[PDB]
This record gives C-alpha cells, sequence and structure tokens, in this order.
C-alpha cells in the first residue's frame, strides 16, 4: 500500500532502477491511486518502454480501466508512443476497449495523427468501423482534424478505398451537431465546397442550431464560398435559431464584400433577429459604419 | 507568446466553484489534468456541501477551455493559452429555456504549476417543478459546436453557444450560453478569427465514492481555419 504509492511516482518519474527495487521488496504490480490509475498506465501513457516491460513481465493487468474507461492502450496510442503500443498488444491488451466516451484507440491514434499507430492497430485487428458514443469514426475524427493520411489508410481498411484523404462517402451525411460535409468545408475549403454542391450536396442543410452552410460561411468570412453557395441555390435569407440571417452575421463582422454579394443576391434588410435587431443595426451596434451605409441605401 | 509553452504536457488542475441557485447554497470542488496536445480532461467533481441542488449536467460548462486542442495552423488563434499565466475572466450567463439563469464569473489562472478555475455562480427564477430544480435531466452530455469570435475593444473574446440536455421523456432542454473572456494581466493577447471548438464529453460515477459527485472525460478541438 505505502510501496503501492511508490511504485505508482518510480514508474511516473521513469525510473528504472526504483521500479525494480520496489517490485523486489514486494510492491502491488496492480497498485491503483483513487482514480485507478495504475503503473502500466502511467509507464505506458509517459513512453517508459522498460518499466512497462517490468511490469508485464510481473502480471501487471494489461486491460485495467481508470475512472474514465482508459487502458493502457488508450494513453499509449493517443502519445504515440509505437514500441509501448506493440509490446501492449503482445501481451494481450484488447485492441477495441473504450474509454467512457466510446474511443478505441483506433479512435485516439487517427484523433492524435500517429498514422504508425494506426496501422500497427489496424493489423492487431482494430475494428475499422468502431464509432464512439457521438457516431464518429477513426475516419471521422481523422478527417475532422486534417490528418488526411491516415484517413486514406482508413477508407482503404473498410473497404471503400480510394480517394479517403480528400473526405469520404454520402455526401449528405450528418453527425449528432447535424453537420454534413459541406458545413465542414464551408470553413475556407472552397474547392472542395464546389465539388461537394456538383456532387448533389444539400445547399440548405440546417445543422442542430439552425445554421446552414451559408450562415458558416458569412460567420468565418469566406466571400468566394458565400458566393458558390448561392449560385448552387443557397437560400440567402436562411434564419437560425437565434433569428440570424447570413446578412445579420455579415453585418456583425464587418464583412463589406459578403454584405455587397448577399444584398445582390435578394437578402432582406428588414429581417429582424430574435433580438429585433436588424442588419443595420447590429452594424451599428459592432462598429461597421460602412456597411451602415450600404444597408441603409439598400 | 509563451504562454501556449505551459500546456506542452500534462497540467494539474484544481477547480472551486462558490453557487446559489434560488437560494440554495453549494460548493464544488474538482481536480484532474488536462493535456492541451490532445485536448483531453481528466476530472472528478465533488459537492462539498452535500447534496447537489442542481443536476450535475448544468454545471458542466462552468465548471478551463485554455485545454482545447489547437491544431499548429491555428495556434494565433488560441487567446485562451496566450493569457496565461496570469490568466482570464470568463463570464456567462446561461439561459435555461423557459426557465431560470446562471450567471456565473470565473478567474482561469496558474496558480504554481496547477491550473485553476475558480468560480462563483448565481442562479435565479428557476421553476420547483422545473427541469432543472426538478432533475429531470438525464446524466449525460452531448456534443457541441462553440463559437469564438474576437472582442477587440475588450481585448478579449466572445463566445456564443446552446447546450443541449437529454430530459428523461426524450426531450431535450436548451441552456443558451452567452460568454466573455478578458485577460487578467496587461501582457500581450492573441485576438483570434473567428472559429469553433467541437466538444466531446462523457459523465459517470466513482464507485467508491460516497459524496455526490461527477466523474468527467472530455475531449475538445479547435476548427474552422486553414
Amino acid at each position: 500500500s505505502d510501496l503501492g504509492k511508490k511504485l505508482l511516482e518510480a514508474a511516473r518519474a521513469g525510473q528504472d532502477d526504483e521500479v525494480r527495487i520496489l517490485m523486489a521488496n514486494g510492491a502491488d504490480v496492480n497498485a491503483a491511486d483513487d482514480v485507478g490509475v495504475t503503473p502500466l498506465h502511467l509507464a505506458a501513457q509517459r513512453g517508459h518502454l522498460e518499466i512497462v516491460e517490468v511490469l508485464l513481465k510481473y502480471g501487471a493487468d494489461v486491460n485495467a480501466a481508470d475512472l474514465w474507461g482508459q487502458t493502457p492502450l488508450h494513453l499509449a496510442a493517443t502519445a504515440g508512443h509505437l514500441e509501448i503500443v506493440e509490446v501492449l498488444l503482445k501481451n494481450g491488451a484488447d485492441v477495441n476497449a473504450r474509454d467512457n466516451i466510446g474511443h478505441t484507440p483506433l479512435h485516439l491514434a487517427a484523433w492524435a495523427g500517429h498514422l504508425e499507430i494506426v496501422e500497427v492497430l489496424l493489423k492487431y485487428g482494430a475494428d475499422v468501423n468502431a464509432q464512439d458514443k457521438f457516431g464518429k469514426t477513426p475516419f471521422d475524427l481523422a478527417i475532422d482534424n486534417g490528418n488526411e493520411d491516415i484517413a486514406e489508410v482508413l477508407q482503404k481498411a473498410a473497404g471503400g478505398g480510394s480517394g479517403g484523404g480528400s473526405g469520404g462517402g454520402d455526401v449528405n451525411a450528418y453527425d449528432e451537431v447535424g453537420w454534413t460535409p459541406l458545413h465542414r468545408a464551408a470553413w475556407g475549403h472552397l474547392e472542395l465546397v464546389e465539388k461537394l454542391l456538383k456532387n448533389g450536396a444539400d445547399v440548405n442543410a440546417a445543422d442542430i442550431d439552425g445554421y446552414t452552410p451559408l450562415h458558416l460561411a458569412a460567420f468565418s468570412g469566406h466571400l468566394e464560398i458565400v458566393e458558390v453557395l448561392l449560385k448552387y441555390g443557397a437560400d440567402v435569407n436562411a434564419d437560425d435559431q437565434a433569428g440570424f440571417t447570413p446578412l445579420h452575421l455579415a453585418a456583425i463582422f464587418g464583412h463589406l464584400e459578403i454584405v455587397e454579394v448577399l444584398l445582390k443576391n435578394g437578402a432582406d434588410v428588414n429581417a429582424q433577429d430574435k433580438f429585433g435587431k436588424t442588419p443595420f443595426d447590429l452594424a451599428i451596434d459592432n462598429g461597421n459604419e460602412d456597411i451602415a451605409e450600404v444597408l441603409q441605401k439598400a | 507568446s509563451k504562454g501556449e509553452e505551459l500546456f506542452t504536457g500534462v497540467v494539474p488542475i484544481l477547480v472551486e466553484l462558490d453557487g446559489d441557485v434560488n437560494g440554495h447554497k453549494f460548493s464544488v470542488s474538482g481536480e484532474g489534468e488536462g493535456d492541451a496536445t490532445y485536448g483531453k480532461l481528466t476530472l472528478k467533481f465533488i459537492c462539498t456541501t452535500g447534496k447537489l441542488p442542481v443536476p450535475w449536467p448544468t454545471l458542466v460548462t462552468t465548471l478551463v477551455q485554455c485545454f482545447s486542442r489547437y491544431p499548429d495552423h491555428m495556434k494565433q488563434h488560441d487567446f485562451f493559452k496566450s493569457a496565461m499565466p496570469e490568466g482570464y475572466v470568463q463570464e456567462r450567463t446561461i439561459f435555461f429555456k423557459d426557465d431560470g439563469n446562471y450567471k456565473t464569473r470565473a478567474e482561469v489562472k496558474f496558480e504554481g504549476d496547477t491550473l485553476v478555475n475558480r468560480i462563483e455562480l448565481k442562479g435565479i427564477d428557476f421553476k420547483e417543478d422545473g427541469n432543472i430544480l426538478g432533475h429531470k435531466l438525464e446524466y449525460n452530455y452531448n456534443s457541441h459546436n462553440v463559437y469564438i469570435m474576437a472582442d477587440k475593444q475588450k481585448n478579449g473574446i466572445k463566445v456564443n453557444f446552446k447546450i443541449r440536455h437529454n430530459i428523461e421523456d426524450g426531450s431535450v432542454q436548451l441552456a443558451d450560453h452567452y460568454q466573455q473572456n478578458t485577460p487578467i494581466g496587461d501582457g500581450p493577447v492573441l485576438l483570434p478569427d473567428n472559429h469553433y471548438l467541437s466538444t466531446q464529453s462523457a459523465l459517470s460515477k466513482d464507485p467508491n465514492e460516497k459524496r455526490d459527485h461527477m466523474v468527467l472525460l472530455e475531449f475538445v478541438t479547435a476548427a474552422g481555419i486553414t
């Protein structure tokens, strides 16, 4: 117990000598602190290969879960410790263990951008189709975080191979916040927005908060994306749940060129948000007088 | 500038919340660690005064966005870390649809090598038979988009989002969040272009904890800038 704490500190500190001393003196290899963290957790997390190996030789529980459901393999995979991931897998680690969000090690490797870990996990039977509690696959998490090389590997492993890194699947798929590929692409990925629209993406898909891609493009200030969305039928006066139209958003954030494009495409200057404010009102409130002039003249 | 260097590895966290909702006073303490490299929080909270008079999920957003994962190409848009170690003030009004509101003020800053979030919360106008005081919320949490904007005249940021709380009859209770952050110190801070965070959370219980409490695993990443 007292030895148990000392083994935890030693394992965390990567003090190989003290770990062996403490073991020789009868320390519990499966000691755990008050949040379920074990020496193997700490050694695996912090890249202490030799300590991971000796703990496992002495019978450390390779699949011990802490309070957050995490196993040592979760932590090693997140950290990108390749050799430790292999050792854990060679010592009976559950390759598809779940943390409390439902992440598998493959999710976490994809999240953290560790290509060699992703390949290793797949080799040892990782479930390429695993979904976390928010419906995300490892492929989804890779795509989200811009890890394109990993996305390619995962899509091929899932049997829909070729062209994964540049996104993949149904152009009208949606996740739990109601985001379609077009919602993601609206944030400055012009060529991808174009491709999606040409491939039949719903230009007016509203997410769980009521935002269309045009709202998000207006928010992030991407003129050419605002233009192409409108060209392919975007609802210029779509209102979110807060009553904001894209013209409201452009007026708040001082996007004059976008304001002009929206007006040209039939934006309503009299539209009121939930607080009764028009785009002109918000332009004044946010110190954008030039836009206010254009809006009044309209 | 170098505030982000304070987050290159695992950082211990302490949370202290002083609350009063419709006259029910309570105190919450939390401890754990954050790793901003992966946007990961591993935390446990205890209501130290006794029974929590509101549902734990209503307190999640109040209970350290400096631990969000900002990808390398977005490092110049990370206001939260730029304000460290002196920290920032985080203020919110949270409007629970067809019910009361929380008003919160927190200081988030380093105290020694620990990142500390110290909060005062005041809740008013809640319905005794509502989802909050009636404890009709499920013990779980959804994924959200958090929208971040610069507030130049305050040398800080504005933040807006809507939290969705699952209710036990299958309905959803909205909690509309209006947030502002301002630096505590005089040093330079990063004012970001418009962008968003995407969040994941899981709530659970410690089987060995007899007090009213919440175990929280959280992953948050920034995105939306190329």
